């Protein structure tokens, strides 16, 4: 299981340092590949690095614009992207591959790092509880929501009751309006569980170290 | 530089049916003094990192259902899924690793299921957001199929087609339905200026518009 660094907001023309680490094995027994995916776009290969000897290779597209290094001491792989442009805004993945071990190729992937290249500043979100209107209890099921408004950049994580409520949960993709993101999430539980029991939506915005817990209380 | 092209760009099939998607490269991926086809297939479920399914054109990765089969040689390749499961929903890509690495445009696999009417919920602005001068009205339209749906907002009878944010979730891995969020943002003043707010939806599942509304007056 690979661990990648957190979301990054970088200024146009600046550079970024991305990390990919693991403690479940020696990164020396693998080849490290970096891959990126732009919004509503496909996959794009960037290059590979052999931690074992420092050998590397980049796609023509990223020649002399993407340094790849490794620190086998802490079992970590790095990818440096220089002179970043708005086009480089995407989700970067690291992929550790190996076939010299068993009769099957070992393939591991990181969770991805969201890199946004922009002139805008990070903006924490406002979290608003969405309680049903007076008319929404004479039913059997009840729907509640949380509105995560005006943040930048992506992404945000939303959970309900710290993960104890997952079935019935819907988290909608963020929409960009006036250079700020807005996202909403809904959860549907039995009318017998709420308001009798407390429902809370938890929001985290990595880019701004923002943590919010908002309890949904009836109107 | 080798170019990869895939077809179809997307297709929908119901659970249990067989599916075949192809991949084409502008140059042969079969190494002469080796007899190996340098091609691979990856699967990427929504929100997740891609996963290796097949390499060497036909070698299945360990832990990959026998449902997936890779065939082809030279410039023509195919990925086949014997009996599609609702969990197979994702985007499939082929990658050549003959000369550098390049990914095809991918094939999006959707799941066809029985039609389902949406469960609609409308939410007045939060007392907290109003205390900040903002007023967002939200409407959720959950668990519906097909994806095609029409939503319109009405305020005191007058429709509003400006200042509305809509977002669709990816098809659900479990029930194969779609959900959508529609947010109407106004200023507190404009909000306090009217009484009736309506979220109206049209879906092929009904010959009548599903309507939900509330009057600011009530508590």
């Amino acid at each position: 299981q690979l661990q990648q660094s957190g979301a990054e907001l970088v200024r146009s023309g600046a550079s970024v340092k991305l990390s990919c680490a693991t403690s479940d094995f020696n990164i020396k027994d693998y080849y490290i590949h970096w891959v990126r995916q732009r919004p509503e776009q496909g996959l794009e290969w960037i290059g590979w690095l052999d931690p074992e000897n420092g050998d590397t290779e980049s796609a023509p597209k990223f020649q002399g614009k993407a340094t790849m290094t490794a620190d086998t001491s802490s079992n970590t792989a790095y990818l440096q992207l220089s002179s970043l442009t708005s086009e480089a805004s995407a989700v970067y993945y690291c992929n550790a591959i190996s076939t010299t071990r068993d009769y099957y190729a070992l393939d591991y992937w990181g969770q991805g790092t969201s890199v946004t290249v922009s002139s805008a500043k990070t903006t924490p979100p406002s979290v608003y509880p969405l309680a049903p209107g007076s008319a929404a209890q004479t039913n059997s099921m009840v729907t509640l929501g949380c509105l995560v408004k005006g943040y930048f950049p992506e992404p945000v994580t939303v959970t309900w009751n710290s993960g104890s409520l997952s079935s019935g949960v819907h988290t909608f993709p963020a929409v960009l309006q006036s250079d700020l993101y807005t996202l909403s999430s809904s959860v549907t539980v039995p009318s017998s569980t709420w308001p009798s029991e407390t429902v809370t939506c938890n929001v985290a915005h990595p880019a701004s170290s923002t943590k919010v817990d908002k309890k949904i209380v009836p109107r | 530089d080798i170019v990869m092209s895939q077809s179809p760009s997307s297709l929908a099939v119901s659970v249990g049916e067989k599916v075949t998607m192809s991949c084409k490269s502008s140059q042969s991926l079969l190494y002469s003094r080796n007899q190996m086809n340098y091609l691979s297939w990856y699967q990427q479920k929504p929100g997740q990192s891609p996963k290796l399914l097949i390499y060497w054109a036909s070698t299945r990765e360990s832990g990959v259902p026998d449902r997936f089969t890779g065939s082809g040689s030279g410039t023509d390749f195919t990925l086949t899924i014997s009996s599609v499961k609702a969990e197979d929903l994702a985007v499939y890509y082929c990658q050549q690793y003959y000369h550098y690495r390049t990914f095809g445009g991918g094939t999006r696999l959707e799941i066809r299921r029985a039609d389902a009417a949406p469960t609609v919920s409308i939410f007045p602005p939060s007392s907290e957001q109003l205390t900040s001068g903002g007023a967002s009205v939200v409407c959720f339209l959950n668990n519906f199929y097909p994806k095609d749906i029409n939503v319109k907002w009405k305020i005191d009878g007058s429709e509003r087609q400006n200042g509305v944010l809509n977002s669709w979730t990816d098809q659900d891995s479990k029930d194969s339905t779609y959900s959508m969020s529609s947010t109407l943002t106004l200023t507190k003043d404009e909000y306090e200026r009217h009484n009736s707010y309506t979220c109206e939806a049209t879906h092929k599942t009904s010959t009548s518009p599903i309507v939900k509304s509330f009057n600011r007056n009530e508590c």
